[PDB]
RNA sequence: CGACUCUUAGCGGUGGAUCACUCGGCUCGUGCGUCGAUGAAGAACGCAGCUAGCUGCGAGAAUUAAUGUGAAUUGCAGGUUGAUCAUCGACACUUCGAACGCACUUGCGGCCCCGGGUUCCUCCCGGGGCUACGCCUGUCUGAGCGUCGCU
RNA sequence: AGCCUUGAAGCCUAGGGCGCGGGCCCGGGUGGAGCCGCCGCAGGUGCAGAUCUUGGUGGUAGUAGCAAAUAUUCAAACGAGAACUUUGAAGGCCGAAGUGGAGAAGGGUUCCAUGUGAACAGCAGUUGAACAUGGGUCAGUCGGUCCUGAGAGAUGGGCGA
RNA sequence: GGCUAAAUACCGGCACGAGACCGAUAGUCAACAAGUACCGUAAGGGAAAGUUGAAAAGAACUUUGAAGAGAGAGUUCAAG
RNA sequence: CGCGACCUCAGAUCAGACGUGGCGACCCGCUGAAUUUAAGCAUAUUAGUCAGCGGAGGAAAAGAAACUAACCAGGAUUCCCUCAGUAACGGCGAGUGAACAGGGAAGAGCCCAGCGCCGAAUCCCCGCCCCGCGGCGGGGCGCGGGAAAUGUGGCGUACGGA
């Protein structure tokens, strides 16, 4: 039974939501675990970096995002080849490879 | 004698031989209700039941 | 205040390791501390009580300056039972008064290898703190 | 509370009849707990009204900017001299109230 | 095909439920074939499955399983994930590829309800509501 | 039933034995919590199920 | 010993009685 | 005259003690157990028995591997070492 | 005299029967004696019996189940009382040499290219 | 002032309401994340000097051995070369139970090896080890007017 | 720089009061261990009703009732206590399809002895099928065990996610 | 045709820690000999039940009654 | 008819192993409704849900494109924010309802069949010796027994390979 004026509204709450309720009380365990992995993997690898390999400078695609310019998965084949890096040497001296990538541009 | 209900008759027949030095007549069995098995030995004549008992030390 | 995260500062869990400890957990507790003279010449700070300990009573009504024998350590009530420490029950048979060891000071040890195995390791303790404290 | 208590035990209500009062009971048995009244918050045992949830708003977030001025706030009220009083400490024979003192 | 396991007509229900004579099994009869020679013989693990014959009234299945016991297979580094106790009964989960068809389980905008673990696990993640610390 | 079997009469032969009460010295120690044996099972009052 | 249950519902006045029936 | 004099007709036994759950839920006619299933190989549980599966689970009744198989797992499942003896 | 479990290891095996007999000759008269009425001193003494039996059965089951598994260290088969009770998954693993098992392809590309030390400037 | 009835107060009985105690629940978070034919979960039956219930254990039966602890348990009696406790890594774990020699009456078997019986001469008794279905590799014995080679 | 074993909370009060009111403060008794005033904050926050849920207690009320199947009387003993226990005598009933002697299903220590009158036997008991200590079931020949009936139920096979 | 840790989930289990929660008609059904007593043939249903005192110091002894029960006397700061 | 192989199929209390069953909070594969809403109700909704069945693990599943995009192109799987209560579905009624991309936690890649080269260069079991034997392995010695040419092992797999 709506009142006066205001909006329409459909809520999604005819489901038994009740029994699926993920409680988010283990956020900041899970932020000191994540802490403690990172410091793990730190201390694992002593002078390697941290974060990891290097990653491609990469345009990206979809017309609304083409302007900024991300931190891509890997290096590409031609692009080992015209640096002249082997990609089993690559991956082993801590360089990014995947092989499915082009070079268009 | 009061006996472990797993046993048979010829079990109690050669215990008591062997624990008692004694030879047995025959053996009678029953399961009380507290449920261990009641035995009666029927001993042989040569031997006296009394004196035998007197040995034993029950009285 | 504490910092380890493991040890409990909970009441019902501390009442619950305490009443429900095993015995050499309730000997552990169950400990006096020793008198000026025995400290100074141990140098040590408090003792479990054993059945052949000599004992002044400190506190309750049967408090002075009476050394007396202890008869027995009754662990299960937290108890101690001193020789002349006692009360006449109705019938005429002496009882003797339970006195908890929190209360006692001990005047003379019963002296075992065990026993002067813990007072050594306690003194050896007891310089190690004083010289780490230096 | 959890939602288990007071839904374990299974009550049908007797409805009419029976001069009752159209509570679901407990179904039969020859025990203290037949026919009693299981469901409801107004019955002895069974559930509450309103079982408090784990998924309530416990925590309530501000903007950084009013923390900011709370910190900035609680800090220029340490300076003035009836302020501190006001909160009860005894402060009559400290020196300077913006108590600064050496590096040592 | 599959028909439902009730009596004469009889399903108590709306009008959409009363279907029993044309209701399709929704595992693939290979897959059939793969659990029950899975659930004849715990002992061996099914690698897969292939046709060979069929009838009108039957179908023909060659199932292959192999030992995860045996020296030939327990030493060869291949197929040692075989002998990992994780592919325990790979024919009721579904892990062999006569199961993973029955799945429908892939990559791309034709399968977007079983994105994540499953299909069950696509329901679940998105029939949840994630009510946060600070919301 | 007089033709009894041997698993019947050893349950039986149990419960006659849970049948007998407490003693006098269980109510004599510290931690006691027991006054009379709760489970007194009568042979008219309670028909041992079955 | 066992609790005296809650008295079996007697089914008395009602229809089948022919000793209390109002007006029909 | 279903209720009282009908109540004196009932002296023979249907259920009678089990050999595997214990309860007196064993039919002599059907020759199978009402509680757990007897006959069946695997024990008989249901979902909509919430309350019925905590009268019969793990935690309930002795535990005398389970405990020694934590016991050994508290302490990483060692087989044959022995202390130091005096 | 306090039957200790230290010296009863050292004994002959027909010498531990004799004590073992003389023990149950023992408890068959502290029972005869508990039942016709005796000192409370045989009935404490009974509990001491019994544990000085299960000492010693103790002790006979040791020098026969070491002296056995001594006899079948050598071989390869051995009883299933002396293989080694753990827990059934952890018995159904692979073996300490079979986790190590690497295949030729995979030993040539860890001998080819091995993960390399290295590092980083600023 | 009588008896009975009504109101208030002091006190005394049915009653366990309030308050204060809590070896217990509920919720949240962390680590580990392990059962079983080498017999699981569960169940039954026994085990204490006096022991019904709970707890613990399995005919070695409120515990055995080893380590640490270092003068007790205790309700009552009884008796430092280690009592009691915790860890438990060695030993052991009755009967059903996937239960497994077939059925569930605790009945009836079969094979082999030991001791009474013998003087291997077959019964009888006692003890020990096997005997559940399916399936993997190899061995043995096989069947096929299935495919063949030789006389 | 609150109160408190030189007496906290709760409770009772034929006392002094206050506020329109929700309610609150002292005086007296009991009690023995925690409690409150102010600024903010949060809630499982205020009972007269629900044929309300649990527990307890009144009038009815010392009331209805202890009325199916012919019947008891006297003396003695035990005992503190006798209509009900025991014995002796008299008079009766069940009147051999029995109110007798024995079985099956079922009950499971109810069978027996000794002691008790704390609790039950809708009165009472010296009595009991109650309580507490103790005892009691002896088989080649009596039954199960062996066999099959109506049937149940494995193996092969088929079906079934 | 097939394998693969990681970040992800945990109202079962073991060892734990905390609470602007509950304080015995509340909180799990269960703070205690609880899935126990008891009911139903069966699947199953399923309770009620904490507070002597600091220490049993649990009232010796006299006296009426057969005893249940009292009256003196005694313990405890307090048997109110 | 006899002898000897191969191929199918038996019998074994044969030698060596395995599976059965329990818990099931999380995970996978099936089967799967009606209460309820639509102020009735029949498609819808509750809902791939409760219940039922089977299966292991400490996590499971998924996982290195027969991908997303149409841009100056991104590049395994899983989880969070956003896309979004939007596109879309629906007696277009009640209601149901994603995906891409971006920002992050994490980030690890690969192996066969086929095609082809190598004297089967391959694997299992039993006998002896040495080491270690409570996760039964390494080496040597056997005109020992088998598996396998109806194909075992090494190079080699979409990123090219020989
Ligand atoms: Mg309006
Ligand atoms: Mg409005
Ligand atoms: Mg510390
Ligand atoms: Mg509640
Ligand atoms: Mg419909
Ligand atoms: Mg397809
Ligand atoms: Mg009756
Ligand atoms: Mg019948
Ligand atoms: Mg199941
Ligand atoms: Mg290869
Ligand atoms: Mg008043
Ligand atoms: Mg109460
Ligand atoms: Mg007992
Ligand atoms: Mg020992
Ligand atoms: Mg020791
Ligand atoms: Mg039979
Ligand atoms: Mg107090
Ligand atoms: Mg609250
Ligand atoms: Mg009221
Ligand atoms: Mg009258
Ligand atoms: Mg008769
Ligand atoms: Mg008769
Ligand atoms: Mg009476
Ligand atoms: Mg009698
Ligand atoms: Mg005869
Ligand atoms: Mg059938
Ligand atoms: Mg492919
Ligand atoms: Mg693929
Ligand atoms: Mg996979
Ligand atoms: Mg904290
Ligand atoms: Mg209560
Ligand atoms: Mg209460
Ligand atoms: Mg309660
Ligand atoms: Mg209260
Ligand atoms: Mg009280
Ligand atoms: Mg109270
Ligand atoms: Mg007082
Ligand atoms: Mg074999
Ligand atoms: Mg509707
Ligand atoms: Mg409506
Ligand atoms: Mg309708
Ligand atoms: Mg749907
Ligand atoms: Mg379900
Ligand atoms: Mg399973
Ligand atoms: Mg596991
Ligand atoms: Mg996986
Ligand atoms: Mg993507
Ligand atoms: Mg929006
Ligand atoms: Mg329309
Ligand atoms: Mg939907
Ligand atoms: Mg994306
Ligand atoms: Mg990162
Ligand atoms: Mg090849
Ligand atoms: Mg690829
Ligand atoms: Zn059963």
């Amino acid at each position: 039974a709506p009142s006066r004026n205001g909006m329409i509204l459909k809520p999604h709450f005819h489901k038994d939501w009740q029994r699926r309720v993920a409680t988010w009380f283990n956020q900041p365990a899970r932020k000191i675990r994540r802490r403690k992995a990172r410091q793990a993997r730190a201390r694992r690898i002593a002078p390697r970096p941290a974060a990891g390999p290097i990653r491609p400078i990469v345009r990206c695609p979809t017309v609304r995002y083409h302007t900024k310019v991300r931190a891509g998965r890997g290096f590409s084949l031609e692009e080992l080849r015209v640096a002249g890096i082997h990609k089993k040497v690559a991956r082993t001296i801590g360089i990014s490879v995947d092989p499915r990538r082009r070079n268009k541009s | 004698f009061i006996v472990d209900v797993k046993a048979n008759k010829h079990q109690i027949k050669q215990a008591v031989k062997k624990l008692y030095d004694i030879d047995v007549a025959k053996v009678n069995t029953l399961i009380r209700p507290d449920g261990e098995k009641k035995a009666y030995v029927r001993l042989a004549p040569d031997y006296d039941a009394l004196d035998v008992a007197n040995k034993i030390g029950i009285i | 205040m504490k910092f380890n995260p493991f040890v409990t500062s909970d009441r019902s869990k501390n009442r619950k390791r305490h009443f429900n400890a095993p015995s050499h957990i309730r000997r552990k507790i169950m400990s006096s501390p020793l008198s000026k003279e025995l400290r100074q010449k141990y140098n040590v700070r408090s003792m479990p009580i054993r059945k052949d300990d000599e004992v002044q009573v400190v506190r309750g009504h049967y408090k002075g300056q009476q050394i007396g024998k202890v008869v027995q350590v009754y662990r299960k009530k937290y108890v101690i039972y001193i020789e002349r420490v006692q009360r006449e029950k109705a019938n005429g048979t002496t009882v003797h008064v339970g006195i908890h060891p929190s209360k006692v000071v001990i005047t003379r040890l019963k002296l075992d290898k065990d026993r002067k195995k813990i007072l050594e390791r306690k003194a050896k303790s007891r310089q190690v703190g004083k010289e780490k404290g230096k | 509370v959890s939602e288990l208590a007071g839904h374990q035990t299974s009550a049908e209500s007797w409805g009419t009849g029976r001069a009752v009062a159209r509570i679901p009971r407990v179904r039969g048995g020859g025990t203290h707990r037949s026919g009693q009244g299981a469901f409801g918050n107004m019955c002895r045992g069974g559930r509450m009204f309103a079982p408090t949830k784990t998924w309530r708003r416990w925590h309530r977030r501000v903007n950084t900017t009013q923390k900011r001025y709370a910190i900035c706030s609680a800090l220029a009220a340490s300076a003035l001299p009836a302020l501190v009083m006001s909160k009860g400490h005894r402060i009559e024979e400290v020196p300077e109230l913006p108590l600064v003192v050496e590096d040592k | 095909g599959r028909k439902r396991p009730v009596p004469k007509g009889a399903t108590y229900g709306k009008p959409v439920h009363h279907g029993v004579n044309q209701l399709k099994f929704a595992r693939s009869l290979q897959s059939v074939a793969e659990e029950r020679a899975g659930r004849h013989c715990g002992a061996l693990r099914v690698l897969n499955s292939y046709w060979v014959g069929e009838d009108s009234t039957y179908k023909f299945f060659e199932v292959i399983l192999i030992d995860p016991f045996h020296k030939a297979i327990r030493r060869n580094p291949d197929t040692q994930w075989i002998t990992k106790p994780v592919h325990k009964h790979r024919e009721m989960r579904g892990l062999t590829s006569a199961g993973r068809k029955s799945r429908g389980l892939g990559k791309g905008h034709k399968f977007h309800h079983t994105i994540g673990g499953s299909r069950r696990a696509a329901w679940r993640r998105r029939n949840t509501l994630q009510l946060h610390r600070y919301r | 039933s007089s033709h009894k079997t041997f698993r019947i009469k050893r349950f039986l032969a149990k419960k006659q034995k849970q049948n007998r009460p407490i003693p006098q010295w269980i109510w004599m120690k510290t931690g006691n919590k027991i006054r009379y044996n709760s489970k007194r099972r009568h042979w008219r009052r309670t028909k041992l199920g079955l | 010993d066992p609790v005296p249950y809650q008295p079996p519902f007697l089914c008395q006045w009602g229809r089948h009685q022919p000793a209390w029936k109002p007006l029909m | 005259t279903k209720g009282t004099s009908s109540f004196g007709k009932r002296r023979n036994k249907t259920h009678t003690l089990c050999r595997r759950c214990g309860s007196k839920a064993y039919h002599l006619q059907k020759s199978t157990c009402g509680k757990c299933g007897y006959p069946a190989k695997r024990k008989r549980k249901y979902n909509w028995s919430a309350k019925a599966k905590r009268r019969n689970t793990t935690g309930t009744g002795r535990m005398r591997h389970l405990k020694i198989v934590y016991r050994r797992f508290r302490h990483g499942f060692r087989e044959g070492t022995t202390p130091k003896p005096k | 005299a306090k039957i200790k479990a230290r010296d009863l290891r050292g004994k002959k095996k027909e010498e531990l029967l004799k004590q073992l007999d003389d023990l149950k000759v023992e408890l068959s008269q502290l029972r005869v004696a508990k039942v016709t009425g005796g000192a409370a001193s045989k009935l404490s003494k009974i509990r001491v019996v019994r544990k000085s039996i299960a000492r010693v059965l103790t002790v006979i089951n040791q020098t026969q189940k070491e002296n056995l598994r001594k006899f079948y260290k050598g071989k390869k088969y051995k009883p299933l009382d002396l293989r080694p009770k753990k827990t059934r998954a952890m018995r159904r693993r692979l073996n300490k040499h079979e986790e190590s098992l690497k295949t030729k392809k995979q030993q040539r590309k860890e001998r080819l290219y091995p993960l390399r030390k290295y590092a980083v400037k600023a």
